[PDB]
């Protein structure tokens, strides 16, 4: 009929054509929310180091590696 | 081990020779101290009368209320 053909690809273009909103606020606000837990957790050590009067070599830290390297 | 000779090094012994003169017990931070207070000391001294009293150069928020002079 020719008329529900187009209406379907009038409609597959309003649907295909969606805004992508910017999400890579999410993700590197979410990366660097990890980061910030992952840095945090070595103050307690720092700091235990830094009140015994450790050196540098003396600062024994329990930190292993991650996917992101800060 | 004696006043005059110790056996550690951040500790002093100034014994008095003379009637006149005061007696002091110096005792100074070090090695598992903190940073902050690393380079510091504490010592307490003896008047020729018998009066014993405590000094200190930490800083004040460091300073108890017994050596708070």
């Amino acid at each position: 009929t020719l008329i529900e053909l187009m209406i379907v690809v009038a409609i597959i273009g309003i649907l295909a054509a969606i805004a992508i909103p910017q999400y890579q606020n999410y993700i590197a606000k979410s990366q660097v929310s990890r980061v910030m837990s992952e840095t945090g957790s070595l103050k307690t050590v720092i700091e235990t180091c830094i009140l015994d009067g450790k050196t540098a070599a003396n600062c024994e830290l329990g930190w292993t590696n991650s996917n992101l390297l800060g | 081990s004696t006043a005059a000779v110790t056996g550690q090094t951040g500790l002093t012994i100034t014994y008095p020779a003379s009637a006149t003169e005061s007696a002091a017990i110096q005792g100074t931070f070090g090695n598992s101290a903190a940073i902050k207070i690393k380079n510091q000391t504490l010592t307490w001294t003896r008047t020729p009368e018998g009066a014993w009293s405590c000094a200190t150069t930490v800083e004040a928020k460091f300073k108890p209320a017994g050596c708070a002079s």
